[PDB]
């Protein structure tokens, strides 16, 4: 059981500065790269950084929305990744989370900060029952999406659960049902579930990556019924 | 690309 837990949020006023943190246990930390991804009052996902290994020598990249006022920086003795925020806007407001591994994989419960262009598109809902066979699509508007977007999918569960199930267009992550799979159709990243069932009402989100940024989508509002 | 490491 892989765990990361962040830290450090609260209620802060525009202009101020603050410092998350996220502890990591259960996989070998040092050998990946680690993300900070926010999700705002409007329920959509929004890739803020990301940091490399040592060996890369720890480089670094920014969504263009907190570049300046971000600082991603890591801590491979104390297993933990940090989050270093200035000149924070009302905009800044969201659960952060701290993810990686496959590229999403693994996400820690949230730490919530309340402060006071490539778009990805997904269907907004789909309506399915239990044992049938339902397929999300995730279409970038640069234009067909290929192997080279390594296209990730990640279900929420209620509570802000995060749970990355798909890496690298069609790697299921480690312990993913078999159910779930990965595709390329008609120029679209796809995420297939073959025999839908109950517990899979959830919201899927798709992220796409770009040379050395990643976009999600506004993600997709799955319901099971019957 | 991203990391791609399993
Ligand atoms: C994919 O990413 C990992 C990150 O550690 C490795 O650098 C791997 O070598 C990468 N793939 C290629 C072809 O360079």
């Amino acid at each position: 059981q892989v765990q990361l837990q962040e830290s450090g949020g609260g209620l802060v006023q525009p202009g101020g500065s603050m410092k998350l943190s996220c502890v990591a246990s259960g996989f070998t930390f040092s050998n990946y790269w680690m993300n900070w991804v926010r999700q705002s009052p409007e329920k959509g996902l929004e890739w803020v950084a990301e940091i490399r290994l040592k060996s890369n020598n720890y480089a670094t990249h920014y969504a263009e929305s907190v570049k300046g006022r971000f600082t991603i920086s890591r801590d491979d003795s104390k297993s933990s990744v940090y989050l270093q925020m200035n000149n924070l806007r009302a905009e800044d407001t969201g659960i952060y989370y701290c993810t990686g591994v496959g590229q999403f994989a693994y996400w820690g419960q949230g730490t919530t900060v309340t402060v006071s262009d490539i778009v990805v598109t997904q269907e907004s809902a789909l309506t399915t029952s239990p044992g049938e066979t339902v397929t999300l699509t995730c279409r970038s508007s640069t234009g067909a999406v290929t192997t080279s977007n390594y296209a990730n999918w990640v279900q929420e569960k209620p509570d802000h659960l995060f749970t990355g199930l798909i890496g690298g267009t069609n790697n299921r992550a480690p312990g993913v049902p078999a159910r779930f799979s990965g595709s390329l159709i008609g120029d679209k990243a796809a995420l297939t579930i073959t025999g839908a069932q109950t517990e899979d009402e959830a919201i899927y989100f798709c992220a796409l990556w770009y040379s050395n940024h990643w976009v999600f989508g506004g993600g997709t509002k799955l319901t099971v019924l019957g | 690309a991203p990391d791609t490491r399993p």
